[PDB]
DNA sequence: GCCTGTCTTA
């Protein structure tokens, strides 16, 4: 009952390229790929669910939750107008996955995952919110859609995996569900909303460039020197439409320009993309980035660099430790040779600032450190 | 025949199964790099030399006129008197390409290659794209003709299904004439070509290209078959015509060389799934036959006679460049070359 | 004014 190919159900209209068997399970992740000696060789093994057909289990599972959430919203059991479900879409590498009894062969896999965030009605004009997911970030919401022994950067196998996985979404995108859940027929449209991909990911399969590059933001097309002296002014401008259309201009090459050239033309789309992301951030790195900065500020400040440009590595390395010393004695804080998220939010506070004023000489820096703080 | 073991430099993890030798006056090159290119050579072609038994794969930059094509895997490659085509082949996506790529040397400055690559359009009977099949160029009544043939592909758009989104077939065994200088092509239906082909050998000579070995899919053959297709190219209408001659040999994924003009060897393949054609074969040609020889065995390692599979592509003097497979600790390929 | 795995630990 609890697993894919269980109830039955209707798209409508039926949906492009995917079967309309309700029976289906466990389904082989090559799909179909071709494994004879002549081809590609494939070394890796998966095994995926019909995307579709785990939507289905998905929701018939969380039936009792979405029928108590009308309750609770002061609606009825048995209305069936058009719910929305908000899908969150995940993808990662976990690393490796060896067992081992040394010589260590490694084994990596990746998950592709699919999380259900909010589902809504639509009562009026309005959209009444009867479901919404407590823990978002959980494992235990996290419904796993296809398992893979195979590297995350290893393009031809990955494609090869999901691509099956994305037109079936894609599919799904263009008609309405209908199945029965306790006793009405009721109706689904569905939101995906690929933001379950961390940078790495999200560069890979939108074509971008290695982290490494100048191009640094998968929203806006700036370079780091640009990013580093325009600091505030930027727009979100990137889309899977414009990166697909960058790749056919760099593979076309339109105006026959040089590598330098058409690679500052396309952005550093260089490679065709095959998944459409929605790229965003964790609260964590906003905290890291800022206090990363603000640690720096500390040492140069104790330093009084405002008023002496150069200094030599025994000079930093001192303010560095006169700093450290300051923030173990007065605000109890571990040194630690390595970023990290708590060190961030225990540091980005004003009494920390404080103690770090009483290394300053000047107070027109304590009070721009205050102001900046 | 001589087998000699080869190193490989840092990049050695671009060679991969599908990739392609291209020889430009005795400089060889490759092309069809695993992954899409990266900022260490953006084009995706390398100069590729043996010095000593070791194996450098050096980036090759393009002219400013330039396309810059996707790495394809196990496309459709023949040489034009000099330039090369590239027809079909897979994308680092996975993808199909039906669109046609012309390899030339642009500037050779110092040693130093500069390639032009050209997209050419085609109208008419395009073929559809395709992995895994031949072309060739014949020349017939002062005239320069392409005939392309074979290979797989996914389902139709109307058929293919997400469960067997993967799944391939062969294509219908038409033959395709296809003019450069114009940018078409025509289809031939021809009676002698019933069922489908692929990772064939092919061997063109004069107004002929003869086809040998490859696995066809539906029935799960490697059929000992040995096709000559004759084309004449009186004015602007094209004939075609087709003769099955015995004594061909069965094998699929073989690799030729050129060793004198008039005569090929073919080393290397798959005679049944879980066997390798371990034999070579010679091939003497004639204005109008054909002959296939057995050729002494090579001394090949206990390596290659256990792996399971093996593939490699030709360099072109007459030396073919393999590679095989290997767990344990180390390599992810081990990698000889064979001298004629 | 480099790229990019490997390695070291936190
Ligand atoms: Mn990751
Ligand atoms: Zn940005």
């Amino acid at each position: 009952v609890l697993l894919p190919g269980y109830h039955p159900f209707e798209w409508q209209p039926p949906l492009k390229n995917v079967s309309s068997r309700t029976d289906v399970g466990i389904i082989d992740g090559l799909s179909g790929l071709a494994s004879s000696v002549d081809e590609y060789p494939v070394d890796t093994i998966a095994k995926r669910f019909r995307y579709d057909s785990a939507l289905v289990s998905a929701l018939m599972d969380m039936e009792e939750d979405i029928l108590e959430g009308m309750r609770s919203q002061d609606l009825d059991d048995y209305l069936n107008g058009p719910f929305t479900v908000v899908v969150k879409e995940s993808c990662d590498g976990m690393g490796d996955v060896s067992e081992k009894h040394g010589p260590a062969v490694p084994e990596k896999a990746v998950r592709f995952s699919f999380t259900v965030m909010r589902i809504t009605i639509e009562h009026g004009s309005q959209n009444v919110k009867v479901f919404e997911e407590p823990k978002p970030n959980s494992e235990l919401c996290c419904k796993p859609l296809c398992l893979m022994l195979a590297d995350e950067s290893d393009h031809e196998t990955l494609t090869a995996i999901l691509s099956p996985l994305i037109a079936e979404r894609e599919a799904m995108k263009s008609s309405e569900l209908t199945l029965e859940m306790g006793g009405i027929p009721r109706t689904f449209k569905f939101i995906f909303r690929g933001t379950g991909y961390d940078e790495k990911l999200v560069r890979e399969v939108e074509g971008l460039e290695a982290s490494g590059s100048v191009y640094i933001c998968t929203l806006c097309d700036t370079t780091r020197l640009e990013a580093s002296q325009n600091l505030v002014f930027h727009s979100i401008t990137r889309s899977h439409a414009e990166n697909l259309q960058r790749y056919e201009v760099w593979r076309s090459n339109p105006y026959h320009e040089s590598v330098e050239e058409l690679r500052d033309r396309v952005k550093g789309v260089s490679a065709k993309p095959f998944i459409e992301t929605v790229p965003s951030i964790d609260a964590l790195h906003c905290d890291i980035g800022n206090a990363a900065e603000f640690y720096k500020i500390f040492q140069l400040e104790i330093g009084e660099v405002y008023k002496h440009p150069n200094a030599s590595k025994e000079e930093r390395k001192r303010w560095q430790a006169t700093l450290d010393k300051h923030l173990r004695k007065r605000m109890n804080l571990k040194p630690i040779m390595r970023m990290n998220g708590n060190f961030a939010r225990k540091l980005m506070t004003q009494e920390t600032v404080d103690a770090v004023c009483e290394l300053i000489p000047s107070e027109e820096r304590h009070e721009a450190l205050r102001e900046l703080m | 025949m001589s087998l000699q073991m080869v190193t490989v430099g840092h990049n050695i993890a671009l060679i991969q199964p599908g990739f392609s030798l291209m020889n430009f006056d005795g400089q060889v090159f490759f092309f069809g790099q695993k992954g899409w290119p990266k900022r260490s050579c953006p084009t995706g072609v390398f100069h590729f030399d043996i010095k000593q038994n070791h194996l450098k794969l050096k980036p090759a930059i393009f002219s400013k006129d330039s396309c810059y094509l996707p790495p394809l895997r196990y496309p459709a490659t023949c040489s034009y008197k000099h330039q090369y085509i590239i027809h079909g082949g897979k994308t680092p996506n996975n993808e199909l390409s039906d669109k046609i790529y012309i390899m030339s040397v642009a500037c050779k400055n110092n040693k130093k290659v500069t390639f032009r690559c050209t997209e050419k359009d085609l109208v008419g009977d395009v073929p559809e794209p395709r992995y895994g099949h031949s072309i060739d160029v014949v020349y017939s009544r002062g005239k320069s003709m392409g005939v392309l043939f074979g290979g797989r592909s996914y389902m139709p758009s109307t058929q293919r299904t997400t469960e067997k989104w993967n799944s391939v077939a062969d294509c219908l065994p038409h033959v395709f004439l296809i003019d450069f200088e114009f940018g078409c092509a025509t289809s031939y239906i021809l009676p002698e070509l019933q069922d489908g082909l692929s990772f064939h050998v092919s061997i063109a000579r004069n107004d002929t290209v003869y086809i040998l070995g490859g696995h066809s899919l539906a029935s799960n053959i490697r059929p000992a078959n040995l096709y000559r297709i004759r084309v004449d190219l009186p004015l602007g209408t094209p004939a075609v015509n087709c003769t099955v001659l015995p004594g061909g040999i069965s094998v699929s994924s073989a690799i030729l060389t050129q060793t004198n003009n008039d005569e090929f060897v073919i080393v290397g393949g798959y005679q049944l799934e879980n066997q390798k054609r371990m034999v070579c074969s010679l091939v003497s040609l004639g204005d109008n036959t054909i002959e296939i020889s057995e050729m002494e065995t090579p001394d090949w390692t206990s390596d290659i006679k256990h792996s399971k599979i093996w593939f490699g592509s030709n360099m072109g003097n007459g030396t073919i460049f393999l590679g095989i497979p290997g767990d344990n600790k180390s390599e992810a390929f081990y990698f000889y070359t064979l001298r004629c």
